[PDB]
C-alpha cells in the first residue's frame, strides 16, 4: 500500500482580507464611517549604509559614490491628521473536514487517512487546536509592527449567525500573555464554538476588529506589494491599505511550540520541517523522526501512533492543508 | 558562461539562485538536475541579466 | 445575385466559445462559410415549412472578444486553451490547438420566396428567429438576448414594394440599429489592381496580402495611408484534387455525394460602416461555385 | 514520402491521402492561394484515398443541383514560405538597422514593415516532432496574422453630470480618431505637385472621421441609461440632443414633446467648429486651390453627417 | 453490418457563461443591480515545503533554501467591502434529439440506432435523466468551492417563455441532499420540461440565479483560465482567473460537466457519490478511471453489442448510455 | 530635419532654442555636446512643434 503521487488538502480556517482605519480611542464604541488610510508617495534620499568590502573598496571610492547619492521612492501610510487610534476589521470562517482529502490516487489510502483520522476524533475531540486558535485570535499576534509599542490593544470577537451578531467577545491582547497560554470561560467557549465549526456542526463566522492606541499621525506598516524608480509599494485594495489573507493566516496558525529546542522564539507558525525565515534557521530538521512526512508515512503504513504532540501538530498541517506525495 | 541556477513551486515565480559559472549551458542543466532539492519545483535556468535562459518541469523535459 | 424580395434582421445573436482561427496562417473573425452555410442548412430545414427562399446573408459584428494573454517575454500574444479529458489509457491528456470567443453579430437573411405574401411577416421572423435560436453558428451555442431590457424580436421588411423615398427610410431606420457594429464585404477589386501594379515585380499573390495587411513605413519618416480597415479572409476553399465517387473516398461520412479535397484561398476584405453602403442588398453574401473550376467564393459581386 | 499536405500537424489520429503536389494552378487571379506561387515549394519527408473523421468535411450548397462534401487538408508550402517571409522581414541584421534608423530619424532608404498583434500556435504540443515537416526551431514558431476587426479592442464608456465631462463631453476624444487626425492633417502641408493623390485619400479620410464619431454617440446611447440635467448647457445643449433617453415613468410629458418638435441641427455646426479648430490651416492659402478642395469636401461631409442626424429625430 | 468508422453526436444541454456579483441577501429579491467583482492582483511570498530529494543528512544545505523564498503573482476576486452573499446568473438551453446521429458512414447503421432509440423511448421515457439532472439544476453542486461553507444558498430557476412572464421557482441545495436524490412536485414539473424540451417542445431556456451567503470581504474562487504561455521573461502572474467583461465567471463546459454528475452506477460504487458522465467513467480529481475496457460494462462495448447483436442491457447501462448520447462526443476511429 | 536645441536648469522649463537642421539626431546631439555652453545645464532637443524629442542632464546619459 505504496502512497498517491498526487495529494492535496484544502486549507481550513481561511479568513479574508483586513481592512484599516483610524478613529479616536473615545470613540471606539462608534467606530462606523472612519475614512481609511489612503497611501501616498514621499520621496527619500537613498544612502550607502550596506557593508562594502574594504578590499573592493578605498577612500576615493567611497567619496566618488556618496558624491552623487541613487534617490528612491517609497510609499508610506500615516494616520490622518488627528487620530490615535488605528482599527483592522477582519473576518473568519470555519469550513471543515480537515481530514477530509480533496484528491487522493488510491482509494484505499484516502480511506485509511479517514479512518485514522475518525478514530482520532473518537479518542480526543479538537478541543485542544481550538484552545490554541482562541489565543492567537484573542491577542494581537496577527500584527507584526503596529503591536509593537502600543499603550492599548483592544480585540472585540463577534459571532456571525444568518446575518445576525449571535454572541459578541472582548479581550486584550497585552493582559493575555503573549508567550504564555492561560485559560478563560470565553477562550474555553471560543474554542468549543471552533471545535464545532470544524466537526461540521453548524456554519460559523468570527468578526474580529481590533483597535490599538499608536499615536496622533502615526505611521502604519502596511504589507509591502511585490515590485515589478519606486522601490516600496504598498498593497492597496479600494484605495485602502490592508494586510494580506496568507500574511494574516500565517499568525494566526502560531501553535507550534513542541519544537526539539525550546528557545525564547516562542509561538511559530505551523509549516512543513518547521522553517523560520526571520531565524533563518528550520526546526525539527527531517533527519530526526518528528518530520511531518516520517509521521504521517509511519502513522499510516505502519500505523504507529506518534507523542499526542506529534499527533496534534500533524492535525494541524492537515487543517491549514497543503500538497503531499509528488 | 555564468548561469543563474534557481528553484520555485510554479515556472512563473521570482528567486534567488546559485551561480554555477559552468562552461556550456547543457553542462548547467545536469548540474541543476543533479543539485535538485525538490521534487515539485520546477528548475529555471537564468543568465547574469533578467533573460531566462530556459526552464524544465518536474514532470516534463527540458525547454527552452 | 437574385434580388431578395425581402430582408429579415437578427437584432443581436451572442455566441459563445466559437472558432477564431478560421484559417491554419490566420485567427480573428470566423470565415464568412461557416455563417452562409448556417442560413443554407436553415432554409433546408425551416424553408420547406415557411416555403421561403434564402440566398443572401449579411454579416454584421457588433462585438468581439477574444481570449489571448500577451506575454511579457515577446509582443506576441497567445490564446487561452482548455483541458482535454483524461485519455482511456489512464494517462494525461495531450493538449490541442482550440480557440474560445464572444461573438455578438447581427445576420440578414434575405427573404426571395413569394409564398411570404401568403404567411403573416411577424409570424415568419419569429418561426425563424426559434429555430436560429436552437441552432449553433460558427461551431457554438447561440445566447439569445436575456437581460434586464426587453428582449430584442426579428424584424422582417420587404425591399420590393414602396416608393424610392419609403426604401431610403427603411434603409436609413436599419443602418440606426446597426451603427454600432461594423459589416463585412469582400473587396476584390483593390486586390486586383494591386496585383496587376506588382505583377512586374513578382507574380506572388500572397506577399501581396502580407504586404496590405501590416504597418507599411515610407523613408521621408511616413507611414503609408489605406482609405479604411482592410483584412484578409478565407474568400473559399480551391479544389487541390480531382472529384473522387463517394465509395474512391474511404470512410465517407456520406455515399450519396461525392467526395473532393480541396485547399485554403484567402482573400482582402474591408470593414466599412453601414452607413456608408448604398443598397442593403449588395451587403448579402452570396455563394457562387464552378462545376468546370473548383472554384467556390461567397464574395458578394454586386458590391462592385 | 513528400506531399504538399498532411495531417500530422492538424491532428495526431488525422490519417488520410496527402498530394504529392499540385499539378495545376486552380486560384484565379482574383484571389491570393498557393496555387499562385508554383515556386519555392518545401516539402519535407514525414516521419484509393482514405479520410478520416478528423478530416473537417463541410458540405457547400450549388445552385438548384445537389450537395458536395469538401475536406480541405493543412498547407505545408505555403505555410513554410509565409513563416519564411515573415522571419526574414521581422529578424535579420537588414530589417534590424531600418528599426534602428527611424529612433534615429534617418530617412533611410529601404523601408521596414511591423506586423503588430501577432500570435502563436504551437504544433505536436509534448511531442513536437510527431508534426510532419516541423524541424526542431520550426516547431511552434509558425505565427499568424490578427484579423480582428478594428473594433476588438472595447473600452468602457461614461458620461456623467457634472462639469468635468459636461464641458468637453462636445468634443469626445477618442484614442481611434485621434491617430486619423494626425494623418489627416498631414495632407495640408502638400504643394501642388502633390494635390493629384491628395484628392482621394483626404476624400476618403473625412468619411472615416463622420464613421468614428457616429459610434461614439451610438456606444453612448447603448450603455448609459440617460443623462439629467447638467451644467455648462450654453454650447452643450445640441450635445444633449444627440443622445436621447426615453421619457422617465415619474416625468412630465413636456420633455419628448420639446424634443419631437426640435431637430438637431445645431451639432453639424458644432463638429464643422471642432473639427476646424482641431485641423490647422494657412491663412495666405485660403485664394489657394486647396482651399477650395478643403471647403469642399468639409462640406460634403457635413451634408452626410447633418442627414444622418435628420432622420434620428424624425 | 460492421460500424462506422465515423460517428459524433452534438453535445445537448449547452449552458453560457455565468457572470457573478456581490450584495445584501436583503435587496437580493428587490435588487438585481449588484456590480459585478472585478479581478485583482496580490503577491504572495512562501517557502519551498515540496518534498526533499537529496539526502537529509545535510542539515546547513536545508537551512539555506529556507533563506531564499518563493515569489510569486496570483489573480484573487473578493466581495466589495460591504456585501455578504454572492450571486451567479447563467442561462441554459435543451436543443433535443440526442439519439438523432450528426454523421454516420453507413445509412443502415443511423436507421438502426434511430429505431433503436425510438423503441427505448417508446418502453420508457428520459424521465429518469430529467428528474436527475432537476436536481443538479436545484441544488449547488456546480459549485465546487463556493459551496463549502455556505450559510444559506438558494437556487431559482426561471423558465423563460416567449415572453418575460415565467414560472420562477425557488429551492434549498443544503436542505436538498447532496448524495441521495428525493422525490418532490416542483423537480417532478422540472424534469417534464426538460423531457419535453429534449423531445423537441419547440423552446426551452431555463435561468438559473443562485444566491449564497459567504461573508462580508469574502474570496470567491472562479474557474483558472489555461494560458500555456510560459513566457521568455520575467512580469508575469502565475495564476490567471477567467473574466469576461471585467467581471469573474465560469467556464459554461465547466459548469455543463458538473450539471451532468449523474453516473452513479460506476462499477466500484464505494463511498463515492455522484460522478461526471464521460467515456471510461475517467475521474480527474480521483485520478482513476472506472469502468474499464476490460470488462464488458464499458460504453463502447455496451453500444456495439446492442446495436450489431440487438442485445438489450440492463436499464441501468441503458440509462448510461442514453446520458452519455445526450452529452454528446465523438465515437468509433 | 529642424531641431531646436535648448538649456534649461531643470529638465521642467521652458526656454527657447536654436534651430540645427540637421539630417539626424546624432548629429544634433554631438553639436549640442560640443558646443554646450555650460556645465550644469539639462539639454533638451525638441522638433519644430512643442513636442520633446529627448533631454540629456549634466550628469545623466541621453535619455528619451
Amino acid at each position: 500500500l505504496s502512497t498517491a503521487s498526487v495529494l492535496a488538502f484544502e486549507r481550513k480556517l481561511d479568513p479574508s482580507d483586513a481592512l484599516m482605519s483610524a478613529g479616536a480611542w473615545a470613540q471606539r464604541d462608534a467606530s462606523q464611517e472612519w475614512p481609511a488610510v489612503t497611501v501616498r508617495e514621499k520621496s527619500v534620499r537613498g544612502t550607502i549604509s550596506n557593508r562594502l568590502k574594504t578590499k573592493d573598496r578605498d577612500p576615493a571610492k567611497l567619496d566618488a559614490s556618496i558624491q552623487s547619492p541613487n534617490l528612491q521612492t517609497v510609499d508610506v501610510a500615516n494616520l490622518p491628521s488627528d487620530a490615535d487610534t488605528l482599527k483592522v476589521r477582519f473576518t473568519l470562517r470555519v469550513l471543515g473536514g480537515a481530514g477530509t482529502p480533496s484528491a487522493c490516487n488510491d482509494a484505499a489510502y484516502r480511506d485509511k487517512l479517514l479512518q485514522t483520522v475518525a478514530t482520532y476524533v473518537n479518542d480526543q475531540g479538537f478541543a485542544e487546536l481550538a484552545r490554541r486558535y482562541a489565543h492567537n485570535l484573542a491577542n494581537a499576534r496577527f500584527l507584526w509592527r503596529n503591536r509593537v509599542g502600543a499603550e492599548a490593544v483592544e480585540v472585540r470577537i463577534n459571532h456571525i449567525r444568518q446575518g445576525e451578531v449571535a454572541r459578541a467577545w472582548r479581550f486584550d491582547a497585552l493582559a493575555i500573555g503573549l508567550r504564555d497560554f492561560k485559560a478563560d470561560a470565553e477562550l474555553d467557549a471560543l474554542a468549543e464554538l471552533i471545535a464545532s465549526g470544524l466537526s461540521g456542526s453548524g456554519h460559523v463566522l468570527l468578526e474580529v476588529v481590533a483597535f490599538a492606541r499608536i499615536g496622533d499621525g502615526q505611521e502604519v506598516f502596511p504589507s509591502q506589494e511585490l515590485i515589478l524608480q519606486k522601490s516600496k509599494t504598498l498593497y492597496s485594495v479600494r484605495d485602502a491599505a490592508a494586510i494580506h489573507s496568507q500574511k494574516i493566516g500565517n499568525a494566526l496558525r502560531t501553535i507550534d511550540t513542541w519544537y526539539p529546542d525550546e528557545d525564547g522564539l516562542g509561538p511559530i507558525a505551523v509549516e512543513p520541517y518547521g522553517s523560520v525565515t526571520s531565524q533563518g534557521k528550520a526546526y525539527r530538521q527531517p533527519k530526526q523522526k518528528l518530520d511531518f512526512y516520517t509521521l504521517l508515512d509511519n502513522w499510516v503504513l505502519r500505523d504507529e501512533a506518534p507523542a499526542v504532540e506529534q499527533q496534534h501538530y500533524v492535525i494541524a498541517n492537515l487543517i491549514r492543508g497543503g500538497v503531499f506525495g509528488e | 558562461s555564468t548561469y543563474i541556477i534557481k528553484e520555485v513551486q510554479n515556472i512563473n515565480s521570482d528567486r534567488e539562485g546559485v551561480k554555477v559559472e559552468t562552461t556550456s549551458l547543457t553542462s548547467a542543466k545536469r548540474i541543476a538536475s543533479k543539485n535538485q532539492f525538490f521534487h515539485g519545483t520546477v528548475l529555471r535556468i537564468e543568465s547574469e541579466s533578467g533573460n531566462w535562459l530556459a526552464y524544465k518541469e518536474d514532470g516534463k523535459r527540458w525547454i527552452e | 445575385v437574385t434580388d431578395p424580395e425581402a430582408l429579415l434582421l437578427l437584432p443581436r445573436l451572442s455566441i459563445q466559445n466559437a472558432n477564431a482561427i478560421s484559417s491554419p496562417l490566420t485567427w480573428g473573425f470566423p470565415s464568412p462559410g461557416a455563417f452562409t452555410g448556417f442560413v443554407h442548412a436553415l432554409q433546408r430545414r425551416v424553408g420547406i415549412s415557411l416555403d421561403i427562399e434564402l440566398d443572401g446573408v449579411g454579416i454584421v459584428c457588433h462585438r468581439f472578444e477574444a481570449q489571448i494573454s500577451q506575454p511579457a517575454g515577446k509582443r506576441t500574444k497567445v490564446f487561452n486553451l482548455t483541458r482535454n479529458p483524461l485519455n482511456r489509457d489512464g494517462s494525461t491528456a495531450a493538449i490541442v490547438e482550440e480557440g474560445r470567443a464572444h461573438l455578438e453579430v447581427s445576420l440578414l437573411l434575405g427573404v426571395h420566396g413569394d409564398g411570404l405574401d401568403d404567411h403573416p411577416a411577424q409570424e415568419i421572423a419569429r418561426q425563424v428567429q426559434e429555430q436560429a435560436g436552437a441552432m449553433r453558428l460558427a461551431g457554438g451555442s447561440i445566447l439569445p438576448w436575456c437581460n434586464e431590457r426587453f428582449p430584442a424580436p426579428n424584424a422582417e421588411l420587404l425591399m420590393l414594394g414602396g416608393s424610392d423615398e419609403q426604401r431610403r427610410k427603411n434603409q436609413r431606420r436599419l443602418t440606426r440599429r446597426l451603427l454600432p457594429g461594423f459589416a463585412l464585404v469582400s473587396r476584390e477589386a483593390l486586390l486586383q489592381q494591386h496585383l496587376e501594379t506588382l505583377r512586374t515585380t513578382l507574380p506572388e499573390a500572397t506577399t501581396l496580402d502580407a504586404l496590405l495587411d501590416l504597418c507599411r513605413i515610407n523613408f521621408e519618416w511616413q507611414v503609408r495611408d489605406k482609405p479604411g480597415w482592410l483584412v484578409p479572409i478565407p474568400a473559399g476553399y480551391n479544389a487541390l484534387s480531382p472529384l473522387y465517387l463517394p465509395g474512391e473516398v474511404r470512410n465517407a461520412r456520406d455515399r450519396e455525394t461525392p467526395l473532393r479535397f480541396v485547399e485554403n484561398l484567402f482573400g482582402l476584405g474591408e470593414w466599412l460602416s453601414p452607413h456608408r453602403v448604398a443598397a442593403l442588398s449588395d451587403l448579402l453574401w452570396y455563394h457562387h461555385a464552378e462545376p468546370d473550376k473548383g472554384l467556390y467564393r461567397w464574395s458578394t459581386p454586386r458590391f462592385v | 514520402q513528400l506531399v504538399t499536405h498532411t495531417l500530422k500537424p492538424i491532428h495526431p489520429d488525422a490519417r488520410g491521402s496527402n498530394l504529392h503536389s499540385l499539378p495545376q494552378a486552380p486560384g484565379q487571379p482574383g484571389l491570393a492561394g498557393s496555387h499562385e506561387l508554383g515556386d519555392r515549394l518545401v516539402s519535407d519527408v514525414v516521419g484509393a484515398p482514405a479520410s478520416h473523421s478528423l478530416a473537417k468535411q463541410l458540405y457547400f450548397p450549388l445552385p438548384g443541383s445537389g450537395y458536395h462534401l469538401l475536406a480541405p487538408l493543412f498547407p505545408t508550402s505555403l505555410v513554410h514560405h509565409v513563416h519564411a517571409l515573415l522571419r526574414e522581414a521581422r529578424f535579420g541584421d537588414a530589417a534590424k538597422a531600418a528599426r534602428e534608423a527611424r529612433s534615429r530619424q534617418e530617412s533611410w532608404p529601404h523601408g521596414f514593415s511591423e506586423y503588430p498583434n501577432l500570435a502563436i500556435q504551437k504544433f505536436g504540443g509534448t511531442k513536437p516532432q510527431n508534426i510532419s515537416q516541423l524541424n526542431n526551431e520550426r516547431r511552434g514558431e509558425n505565427w499568424l496574422l490578427p484579423s480582428l476587426p478594428p473594433n476588438w479592442q472595447r473600452q468602457n464608456v461614461n458620461a456623467p453630470m457634472r462639469h468635468s465631462s459636461v464641458f468637453e463631453h462636445d468634443f469626445g476624444r477618442t484614442p481611434e480618431v485621434s491617430r486619423l487626425t494626425r494623418t489627416l492633417q498631414r495632407f495640408l502641408a502638400k504643394t501642388v505637385h502633390n494635390n493629384l493623390a491628395i484628392r482621394q485619400r483626404r476624400a476618403q479620410l473625412v468619411a472615416q472621421i463622420c464613421d468614428e464619431a457616429l459610434q461614439y454617440a451610438a456606444r453612448l446611447r447603448e450603455l448609459e441609461p440617460g443623462w439629467s440635467a447638467t451644467p455648462g448647457c450654453q454650447l452643450h445643449d445640441a450635445e444633449q440632443l444627440w443622445l436621447d433617453p426615453l421619457r422617465a415613468q415619474t416625468d412630465e410629458t413636456f420633455l419628448q414633446r420639446r424634443l419631437r418638435g426640435d431637430w438637431p441641427a445645431e451639432v453639424g455646426n458644432r463638429f464643422a467648429n471642432w473639427l476646424n479648430r482641431a485641423v490647422s490651416s494657412d491663412s495666405q492659402i485660403l485664394g489657394s486651390p486647396e482651399a477650395a478642395q478643403w471647403s469642399q469636401e468639409l462640406s460634403k461631409e457635413l451634408t452626410m453627417f447633418k442627414e444622418i442626424l435628420e432622420d434620428e429625430r424624425d
